[PDB]
């Protein structure tokens, strides 16, 4: 059960890219959602701070 | 989608057009022996980190090196190896042209096994004069070697109606191959005798041969 | 012994070379044909009938009046062995008492 | 050479199962638990010197049919699409190994569970089972016997034999080997050829293949009456002193009186008996067995679909669209054909013909009575014990007793020369 189509592709880009989400009518419990995030969370870590004022 | 540990892209694509065959003639043998332009019958392989050349890949007349490396007397460098090959092939070309006049035998085919074996024997300093009468096909590429009982076991032999041939080297390892993480993989084709080939006309005879032979 | 990355090329180069020599220049096994099964049959249990296995590669002779030849596998092994002996004998670390 | 390895199983005779039961199976395996019985068969018929008879195996054809039934019933376990061997039983029997060496009695847990229910007239391929495909020598060694079974089970009549005439078959080595068999009976030669075939499979055009084809041609040409002492085929022929008897003996002989002129070229045909008399004639059974043992190494011409029943049609390597037909004869009329051909050639008188025909009539009377009585006993047993339902001999009908196409096959075999 396949389709005939070559492996077209893109190249390596050394920069992070902007992203914006789209939602759907699917519904889930908020306490469940936070349970997964804490499981997948990459924290703790020390970030760079930057500048409040320039 | 997943096959043990490897992932698949969920779409298919295969080649649809195929080229044609081309016979191997005496003129093309001479031209390959010439190696004057960048038409040399070998190509270089480079390291990915230090960009230096570490091996060579071999082509039509050069695929016959089955003895150990020291017997061939190759130099460790690339440029010296290139010079050595050019010189020896130049000498062998005239030794061949001595036997076969160019205006007479221009339009005839060559026995490829014999070309590879002759080149290898010439480089290794074996008696190569026996192979020379076999350098032009007369009846059939396989049949001529089958019908000749007087040959050299260094290259090929006959088991009834099956021709056993020693598979030659594909890659030749220069001095710089340190088994690096960027050294190209040679896939065990740089060894002395990594395989054996059996040639015939019908697959039925081949499998009825491997009946008796151990697999 | 299985993988050569576990041996340091700077600490034990001699053993690195010896392992490489063993791994790529050990003799190859072979087989020959024998017997006449049309009367005697065969008693080969695990190998196929008519086949005799050897640990050393075999090549038939072309000439009935032989003269010395060194292209045989056994001489090639001895050549590796003698070269490897020469490496550690030439050592300046071995020589002082000699 | 041969590229396909298909075979066909036995078909029910109106019963609800394969016509073999536990009693007959234990009778077969009393001295050896191997389902491949072809050697033990040869020890039972005793070189064909007399009329072999047992309580459960009244004839030789009975044993041949029962071997066919056992193989057809039992080989359906490992040939299921799941290809498992040691999980279920067929009539208290299970397989010893994945390589099908022999049969043993099922363990108690398998005895508690039910048995496989086999089906009639199945066609199987040897390459489907992995352990057969892996080992070629094993496949050929068993396919010889499977070819013999298919030759019995292809049609409703007796076994099928193959006859070939060709001049280029003969060579120096064939002459050298053939001279050694002078003075031997047909059964002895068949025994030795079968053992040699068992030990080592034959080349496509080997000495043994051409030898056995020549032997079959000699036997059938002598059987019809074309070739005798006074008209030889390169001095070789087969001789019977007691034509028409219940257990005939044919002896290979050499004679220098004459040599028949032979047309060049290659010719062949398939012949078979239709009357039930073949159940007691060992030479015909052995001829079919020799053809079966040959079929492994070579490829025979296809048989036409119009000479075989419907279920046995379009088998990949056996039957085809416009192949050769089958030539069927029945025994009693062929004796008249033999005597007539000899008398026309001038080497036999009328009184000798009279004596031969009288002896053959007595023999046929005895054989017909015995076969009908055994059929009646089997019917009675099948009615008494509905849980057994067995057959001791291949079924037949009354219409098979009449002659049919006998003259045609006789003429064709005489026209092979």
């Amino acid at each position: 059960g396949m389709r005939i189509s070559a492996l077209q592709s893109l190249s390596d880009t050394p920069s992070p890219v902007q992203w914006l989400p789209q939602y759907t009518i699917d519904q889930a419990a908020m306490d469940e959602g936070d349970l997964m995030v804490s499981r997948l969370t990459q924290l703790p870590l020390r970030p760079d701070y930057g500048n409040i004022w320039v | 989608a997943n096959v043990w540990g490897v992932r698949l892209a969920d779409s298919l694509s295969s080649p649809t057009i195929e080229t044609r065959t081309r016979q191997y003639t005496l003129h093309d043998l001479c031209s390959d022996l010439d190696a004057n332009p960048g038409r040399e019958p070998w190509k270089p392989l480079r390291n990915q980190r230090t960009n230096n050349i570490v091996a060579v890949q071999l082509f039509r007349p050069l695929q016959g090196l089955v003895l150990d490396t020291q017997l061939y007397g190759f130099p460790g460098a690339f440029d010296d190896w290139e010079r050595f090959m050019r010189e020896k092939l130049r000498v062998l070309k005239y030794e061949v042209l001595r036997i076969y006049p160019i205006s007479n035998y221009s339009n005839e085919h060559v026995n490829v096994f014999v070309a590879n074996a002759l080149v290898g024997a010439f480089l290794s300093n074996q008696a190569f004069y026996d192979l020379l009468p076999l350098l032009i096909i007369n009846d059939t590429m396989i049949g001529d070697l089958l019908g000749t009982g007087a040959s050299l076991s260094q290259f090929f032999q006959s088991h009834g109606d099956v021709l056993e041939v020693a598979a030659g080297r594909k890659y030749l390892q220069m001095e710089n191959y340190s088994n690096d993480d960027d050294d190209p993989p040679l896939f065990a084709k740089d060894l002395s005798d990594y395989a054996k080939a059996f040639y015939s006309d019908t697959y039925e005879v081949l499998d009825r041969f491997f009946w008796t032979h151990d697999s | 012994f299985m993988n050569i990355q576990l041996i340091s090329p700077i600490d034990a180069p001699i053993l690195r070379q010896w392992a490489e020599i063993i791994h790529r220049y050990w003799p190859n096994p072979s087989q020959i044909r024998y017997g006449a099964p049309n009367v005697f049959g065969s008693a080969n249990l695990f190998t196929p009938p008519e086949v005799l296995l050897l640990p050393i590669d075999h090549q038939p002779a072309n000439v009935t009046t032989p003269t010395l030849d060194f292209t045989n596998e056994l001489t090639n092994w001895r050549a590796r062995v003698c070269e490897l002996m020469k490496n550690l004998v030439d050592n300046q670390r071995y020589q002082p008492g000699w | 050479a041969r590229a396909a390895f298909l075979f066909k199983t036995v078909g029910f005779g109106g019963l609800q199962n394969v016509p073999i039961n536990d009693e007959l199976s234990s009778h077969l395996l009393r001295a050896g638990n191997s389902p491949w019985q072809l050697t033990q068969f040869l020890d039972w018929i005793s070189l064909g010197r007399g009329l072999a008879t047992s309580a459960l195996v009244p004839t030789a054809g009975s044993r041949y049919y029962q071997m066919s039934c056992l193989l057809s019933g039992t080989l359906q376990i490992p040939f299921r699409p799941n290809h498992r061997w040691g999980d279920i039983r067929f009539l208290r029997l299970v397989w010893s190994a994945p390589t099908l060496d022999g049969l043993v009695v099922a363990p108690p847990q398998v005895l508690a569970q039910p048995a496989l229910q086999a089906q009639a007239d199945r066609v199987y391929d040897c390459d489907d089972y992995p352990f057969l495909a892996r080992d070629p020598r094993f496949k050929h060694r068993v396919y010889q016997q499977l070819s013999a079974v298919t030759l019995l089970n292809l049609t409703g009549f007796g076994p099928i034999s193959y006859v070939r005439v060709d001049e280029d078959m003969w060579s120096g080595d064939v002459n050298q080997l053939l001279m050694n068999y002078f003075g031997h009976t047909f059964a002895e030669i068949a025994y030795t050829l079968c053992q040699a075939s068992a030990n080592r499979p034959w080349e496509y055009d080997g000495t043994y293949a051409r030898m056995t084809q020549i032997v079959l041609s000699l036997f059938w040409l002598s059987y019809v009456g074309v070739i005798h002492q006074q008209n030889t085929y390169r001095t070789f022929y087969f001789q019977c002193n007691r034509r028409g008897d219940a257990a005939e003996v044919w002896i290979l002989s050499c004679s220098l009186n004459h040599s028949a002129q032979i047309r060049p070229g290659n010719r062949s045909l398939f012949v078979m008996p239709t009357s039930p008399d073949w159940n007691m004639d060992v030479n015909l059974i052995l001829s079919s067995t020799l053809t079966g043992c040959l079929c492994s190494g070579s490829q025979l011409p296809l048989i036409d679909n119009n000479s075989v029943p419907a279920v046995s049609r379009n088998i990949h390597g056996w039957t085809g669209r416009a192949g050769n037909q089958l030539h069927g004869f029945q025994v009693r009329r062929m004796v008249t054909e033999f005597c007539d051909r000899l008398r026309r050639d001038g080497v036999m008188t009328q009184a000798q013909q009279n004596q031969v025909e009288a002896l053959a009539d007595q023999t046929q009377q005895f054989k017909r009575d015995k076969l009908e009585t055994w059929a009646r006993e089997d019917d009675q047993y099948n009615q008494a014990h509905p849980n057994s339902t067995m057959f001791r001999t291949k079924p037949f009908t009354n219409a098979q007793w009449g002659r049919g196409n006998t003259g045609a096959t006789s003429a064709a075999i005489a026209a092979l020369i």
